[PDB]
RNA sequence: UUGGCGGAAAGGCCUUGGGUGCUUGCUGGCGAAUUGCAAUGUCAUUUUGCGUGGGGAUAAAUCAUUUGUAUACGACUUAGA
RNA sequence: CCCUGAAAAUGGAUGGCGCUCAAGCGUGUUACCUAUACUCUACCGUCAGGGUUGAUAUGAUGCCCUGACGAGUAGGCAGGCGUGGAGGUCAGUGACGAAGCCUAGACCGUAAGGUCGGGUCGAACGGCCUCUAGUGCAGAUCUUGGUGGUAGUAGCAAAUA
RNA sequence: GAAUACUGCCAGCUGGGACUGAGGACUGCGACGUAAGUCAAGGAUGCUGGCAUAAUGGUUAUAUGCCGCCCGUCUUGAAAC
RNA sequence: GAAAUUGUUGAAAGGGAAGGGCAUUUGAUCAGACAUGGUGUUUUGUA
């Protein structure tokens, strides 16, 4: 949601050129980071791995209003509000190994093939 | 020795086609060597494989053959009339083709 | 163990869907036929969907065959299943969506014991 | 049959060499063009020289930065009469022009390689003696190419270089010559003459 | 009911099938094979390699041998529309092929259950290998350079066409 | 393509197995169908075309 | 390993010396089977990561501040241990 | 045959590249390329002509044999698919989960459609023979309701601060 | 006095290649045979190998070759500026 | 608790549209057949 915005020389740290400071948004975000910490010391977490592993935004029911405009009209003037959610999960370490056992088919062209081999070479 | 191929090559150039219709059941074969029809009638019902490379291994091997064989000649510059089991996949125009001995008449 | 037929063959295996149901989200890929005046796919120009017709019917000794080799039948429970006693090898029963798991195991237990191939026997079954 | 054909550009005519050429990519074989600034095209080059300039006319109107692109290098003049023929809009078209380089002269990669011809796109068999012909050099330096000299100086020098390469090449050959003479009708000698080497 | 019923059932008895009128003659194999020719196997284990025919057996197979002394190859079976004969000939006069036949190569089929996860020789086998090849080599050493052509293996180089070359 | 001189595909326009549900009329033209096929005698492919025929077509006697 | 030559896109060509392997130039000895009558029957080069163990070297850019030879905003030109 | 005669407005079209003992023009001889056309075969349907009530087991509107044919707007006719409700039947399914909904999972039909598996859910619903109709939507600047791109855009600058 | 070309005929012989295998007890027309019988005579059988699994195949996404203008409507004519 | 429309995650493609038809490559995903009656008892729970 970037089209006609200014732009600035601190998009270059993210490569790009649009970049703004919402602060409200910025006080909602923040807001919402401050009680899921408190909800992981409460849990008992140990508040140095953590990263937010799931954040998203989505909207809410609009709230509406009216705009008068010439020749006697009447058109909307709507506030466009959201639901936040956030995780923040404890940065682990290497997820997993050993993967499937992967049975192999040969036939018996291969196998004596590989037999040969075997016998060929030490 | 140093050399050990028993296969003539082979370029498979295009499907049957009209000025704006292909029909990509038979496809298009030149053989190389071969410059009249009178010299390509050898060459008819010899196999031919196209052989290519996968980077995953299906069973023992990254390495996967489509089989099919010469029908008839084309043209009358030896370009050969082909047809396998699996139609050529029409990014191999210009690849290179594998034409064996057998089934021989000598 | 089915009855012995010829090779099955499809004349045309791809679903036939209605005209710009890809296009738009209010026209449904259930087959309409275009009645429009000026329509491509009406007028079978080249390059368009193809339609239904008569010639991509199937084979009488092959039609309604399961890959199996066997025709479905619809069963509810064991008075219906064993309708289907003497018919083993050209017939092969489906329970319906709608039976209950303690009477499945019954259909089962008795298709077993009869003989009767069935199509679905994995419904409802816990593990 | 060859990795890489490396054509010696020299005498031949630019539409007949040109459609040999597409075939050829069009079909996988690898091709270097070497010497571009010595092909011919048939008719007068005052004939040549006003082709160029009806072409030279045609831009894009209200911009002519994204009009057609008049080249005027001799290899590029040979690359737009091959893209001409290969359909080059298409990835086919654009993976067989990937097989082609067309060079003025020839780089150092290539003049120590073996150059070919195309007999059926060569001038002195396909025109009639008497008929006129161009230099596309000559043409390509009329219409605004820069390194005509350049390019001669550097072929002068080549030359030199293979020339004294060529000397060497004689001297052996003529010693490799005398030593199978001399070691003819020998036993094996006559053995391989009857069966025919 | 779920379905009502189909109002007749399709019998269930298999029919017999009609007396077919494809009798079997012998096969006519071509004429560049007979007893004694040099061979080059075209598919294969062993591919490119020059062998000689000894017999044409039952199941329209030919009886070939390289022999073992030379290049390795043993008595062996091979497909006729596999090979190319060559013009080269010796004479196989003088050994007894008559021993061998469908039944002397079989297999013994595997069963499903053996399935090998990881990984000899007919005693029989290798003495009549060593009767036969004896006898081969006698009439090998007759023309010179025939020990060297058969241990030397078959292949194309550049420039070789197929159509214009003869064996 | 058959440069054709007739109308294809065309119904022959002459009722056979009449439109009417009752069972002991067809039962009686099942009769005369056999009758018909096998006495080689005209009355009975006459009287089983009449047995087609409609209201109309059967005026009283 | 010695000596040259090559700048058009040189990145390659030639040469001196010794080592080492092979030699089908010629004559011998042993091995090969069972992949079962064919199944590309797998031998190439392209990029990346992770391990070893052996060398090699110890930076800048951007934001922020500043400038006004620049400038709608970006951008540009300056300065700042 | 070629040339002069022969002048129009964006840059330009033997289709393009290009072609000069042609890849041009006149003419002749062969070989070759391929249409849903022709020949043969299989399968689907339609129409026509026939055979077959004998016993056992069913369906005589059934089964089987033979031949020909298949374009289609306006329009006509036939055979079918689907929806709400009604009579009959399956002593049908169901809180051990009916209906509904989701499902680049499976099967059947040329198709309208039908069936199954998984998830969600919570109280009724279905097959067959018939009866009945307020019975099938992409459009009508259609009706009601909801939602987009535009778009974080136009803009929120009269009345001295 | 011949040959050969050209055209035409053979119920003359013969080699290679491709696609198809519908039907499902018997009945018919024939052929070779003194006969038993046999056969290429009213539609494919015989032998062998590999695999028995995602290998073939189905679905779906993508890539490639060629093709494909927006539907409905009025109209002689609609992709229509 | 459907659709339009939206967020996150996952997979995929993208040089002036996208979407479609025939065919195949590649990746992902998936159904079916695989017992059969059988000489036979090399047999246990002895049929
Ligand atoms: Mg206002
Ligand atoms: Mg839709």
């Amino acid at each position: 949601f970037n089209s006609s915005i200014g732009r600035t020389a601190q998009g270059k740290e993210f490569g790009v050129t649009k970049a703004r400071w919402p602060a409200k948004s910025v006080k909602f975000v923040q807001g919402l980071l401050q009680n899921a910490a408190a909800n992981a010391e409460a849990k008992g977490l140990d508040a140095t791995k953590l990263y937010v592993s799931h954040i998203q935004v989505n909207q809410a029911p609009k709230q509406r209003r009216r705009t008068y405009r010439a020749h006697g009209r009447i058109n909307k003037y709507e506030s466009s509000p959201s639901h936040i959610e956030l995780v923040v999960t404890e940065k682990e370490e290497a997820v997993a190994k050993a993967a499937e056992k992967k049975v192999v088919r040969l036939t018996s062209r291969q196998r004596g093939r590989i037999a040969a081999q075997k016998r060929i070479a030490a | 020795a140093e050399s050990h191929r028993l296969y003539v090559k082979g370029k498979h150039l295009s499907y049957q086609r009209s000025k704006r219709v292909n029909n990509p059941n038979v496809s298009l074969i030149k053989i190389e060597g071969v410059a009249t029809p009178q010299d390509a009638q050898f060459y008819l019902g010899k196999r031919i494989a196209y052989v290519y490379r996968a980077s995953k291994e299906v069973r023992g091997s990254k390495i996967r053959v489509m089989w099919g064989k010469v029908t008839r000649t084309h043209g009358n510059s030896g370009v050969v009339r082909a047809t396998f089991r699996n139609n050529l996949p029409a990014k191999t125009f210009g690849a290179s083709v594998r034409i064996f001995l057998y089934p021989s008449n000598i | 163990a089915s009855l012995p037929h010829p090779k099955i063959v499809k004349k045309h295996t791809k679903k036939f869907k209605r005209h710009h149901s890809d296009r738009y989200h209010r026209v449904a890929e259930n087959w309409r036929k275009q009645k429009g005046i000026d329509s491509v796919v009406r007028r079978r120009f080249r390059g368009n969907i193809s339609q239904p017709k008569i010639g991509y019917g199937s084979n009488k000794k092959t039609k309604f065959l399961s890959p199996s080799g066997h025709k479905t039948f619809l069963v509810a429970n064991v008075k219906d299943l064993e309708t289907l006693t003497m018919h083993t090898k050209t017939y092969a029963a489906e329970i319906a969506h709608n039976i209950s798991a303690k009477n499945r195991v019954v259909i089962l237990a008795r298709a077993k014991a009869l003989g009767i191939k069935v199509t679905n026997p994995k419904g409802r079954l816990a593990l | 049959v060859e990795p890489v054909v490396v054509i010696d550009g020299k005498g031949h005519l630019v539409g007949r060499l040109a459609s040999v050429v597409a075939k050829q990519l069009l079909n996988g074989q690898k091709i270097v063009v070497v010497r571009a600034e010595e092909l011919n095209i048939s008719g007068e080059f005052f004939r040549n020289k006003l082709k160029y300039h009806d072409f030279l006319r045609k831009a894009t109107a209200f911009n002519k930065t994204r009009g057609p692109f008049h080249f005027r290098a001799p290899s590029r003049i040979f690359y737009k009469a091959l893209r001409g023929m290969v359909s080059h809009k298409t990835a086919r078209g654009k993976a067989a022009l990937e097989r082609l380089k067309v060079f003025e002269g020839i780089p150092p990669p290539y003049d120590k390689k073996k150059r070919v011809v195309v007999p059926q796109a060569l001038r002195v068999l396909r025109l009639k003696p008497g008929r006129k012909y161009t230099t596309l050099g000559k043409l390509s330096t009329s219409v605004g190419w820069k390194y005509e000299d350049v390019v001669a100086k550097l072929e002068a020098k080549r030359k030199v270089s293979s020339a004294e390469y060529y000397a060497k090449k004689r001297a052996f050959t003529k010693k490799v010559a005398s030593a199978n003479a001399t070691a003819a009708e020998s036993d094996v000698a006559k053995q391989l003459a009857a069966l025919g080497y | 009911t779920a379905q009502q019923a189909p109002k007749w059932y399709p019998s269930e008895d298999v029919a017999a099938p009609k007396k077919t009128r494809k009798a079997v003659r012998p096969q006519k194999l071509r004429a560049s094979l007979v007893p004694g020719t040099v061979l080059i196997l075209l598919a294969g284990r062993f591919r490119g390699k020059r062998v000689v025919y000894l017999k044409h057996l039952e199941d329209n197979t030919l009886l070939v041998t390289g022999p073992f002394k030379v290049n390795g190859v043993p008595l062996r079976r091979v497909n006729a529309r596999y090979v190319i004969a060559t013009s080269t000939k010796v004479s196989v006069e003088g050994v007894n092929v008559e021993k061998f036949n469908v039944e002397y190569f079989a297999k013994e089929k595997l069963t499903k259950k053996e399935k090998k996860e990881a990984n000899e020789i007919k005693t029989e086998r290798v003495e009549d290998q060593k009767v036969v090849d004896k006898a081969l080599l006698a009439e090998i050493k007759k023309t010179p350079l025939l020990k060297q052509y058969l241990s030397a293996s078959f292949s194309l180089k550049n420039g070789d066409k197929p159509h214009l070359l003869k064996f | 393509g058959i440069d054709h001189t007739s109308k294809q595909h065309k119904r022959s326009g002459h009722r056979t197995a009449p439109k009417s549900d009752n069972v002991y009329l067809k039962l009686l033209v099942k009769l005369y169908t056999f009758l018909a096929r096998r006495t080689d005698a005209p009355f009975n492919k006459v009287v089983l075309k009449a047995l087609f025929l409609s209201k109309i077509n059967r005026p009283p006697v």
